[PDB]
């Protein structure tokens, strides 16, 4: 998300993704705590196992995050100043952990739409990721 | 580097799966695609333009199996990374002036693009592994920037 032709790869390539965000908002999730280990202390409170209904029920709610911000291109720091002050203010987030959570929910867009997964598309939602990034990182 | 007996024979099993011309030329054209200041690196091969050209540039190709090459090796010196790469890193760091952070870069790339081509045998439990061997690739190719 910011150039034009960005903004219509961003929007396309989620109609791809659809109906499977929080599916796809607990697998990356899922890649982030055992290949990122660090992460996943910035979640006792959670059932760290994998099934658990809990990192499950919460990539529903970081897909849901994500579809919004797909809506909100033309105005991110408004529509997420909330989160922005969930994840900077209370929780002390650190600015190297969005890249990690970034990688793996990219990591897994590859693995369940691969002939979509384009380089130009690639870029984008890199991009996207990056904005979405800052935004909740943008309190520091 | 330190890991598993059976996380071990699985990161091999999935190398000997891995097209190293296909998956090769895919990671360096995504790098220059993606974080397109790498392409100054790479400034004779010639038209590194919009992604069509990147992709389909036989340089690009041949270069990038040359790299993935040099990863295999790794793949396959579990235990002595430093020394497999106590070269790429002296030719890095002093005749091309790379900085150590790019590294980390073309390692993700090349776990996306396994991802891609792997589909859900790429399990998180895999992953969670080639993350360990692109982190010791990347220090060992920064090991000699001091
Ligand atoms: C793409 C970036 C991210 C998005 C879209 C996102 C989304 C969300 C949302 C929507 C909530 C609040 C849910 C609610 O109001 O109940 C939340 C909470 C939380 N997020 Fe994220 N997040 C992101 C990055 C991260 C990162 C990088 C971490 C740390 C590794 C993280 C850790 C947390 C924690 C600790 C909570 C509170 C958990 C709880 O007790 O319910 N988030 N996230
Ligand atoms: C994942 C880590 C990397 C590996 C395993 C790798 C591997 C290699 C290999 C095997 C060569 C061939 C050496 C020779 O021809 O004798 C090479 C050369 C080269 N590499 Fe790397 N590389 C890595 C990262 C990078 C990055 C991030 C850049 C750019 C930012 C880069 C820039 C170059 C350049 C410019 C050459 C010279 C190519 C030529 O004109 O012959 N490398 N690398």
């Amino acid at each position: 998300v910011l150039s034009a032709a960005d903004k219509t790869n961003v929007k396309a390539a989620w109609s791809k993704v659809g109906g499977h965000a929080g599916e796809y908002g607990a697998e990356a999730l899922e890649r982030m705590f055992l290949g990122f280990p660090t992460t996943k202390t910035y979640f006792p409170h959670f059932d760290l196992s994998h099934g658990s209904a809990q990192v499950k029920a919460h990539g529903k709610k970081v897909g849901d995050a994500l579809t919004l911000a797909v809506g909100h291109l033309d105005d991110l720091p408004g529509a997420l100043s909330d989160l922005s002050n969930l994840h900077a203010h209370k929780l002390r987030v650190d600015p190297v952990n969005f890249k990690l959570l970034s990688h793996c929910l990219l990591s897994t867009l590859a693995v369940h739409l691969p002939n979509d997964f384009t380089p130009a598309v690639h870029a984008s939602l890199d991009k996207f990721l990056s904005s979405v990034s800052t935004v909740l990182t943008s309190k520091y | 580097v330190q890991l598993s007996g059976e996380e071990k024979a699985a990161v091999l099993a999935l190398w000997d799966k891995v097209n190293e011309e296909e998956v090769g030329g895919e990671a360096l054209g995504r790098l220059l695609v993606v974080y397109p200041w790498t392409q100054r690196f790479f400034d004779s091969f010639g038209d590194l333009s919009n992604p069509g050209a990147v992709m389909g540039n036989p340089k690009v190709k041949a270069h990038g199996k040359k790299v993935l090459h040099s990863f295999g090796e790794g793949v396959h010196h579990l235990d002595n990374l430093k020394g497999t790469f106590a070269a790429l890193s002296e030719l890095h760091c002093d005749k091309l002036h790379v900085d150590p952070e790019n590294f980390r870069l073309l390692g993700n790339v090349l776990v996306v693009v396994l991802a891609r081509h792997f589909g859900k045998d790429f399990t998180p439990e895999l992953q969670a592994s080639y993350q360990k061997v692109v982190a010791g690739v990347a220090n060992a190719l920064a090991h000699k920037y001091h």
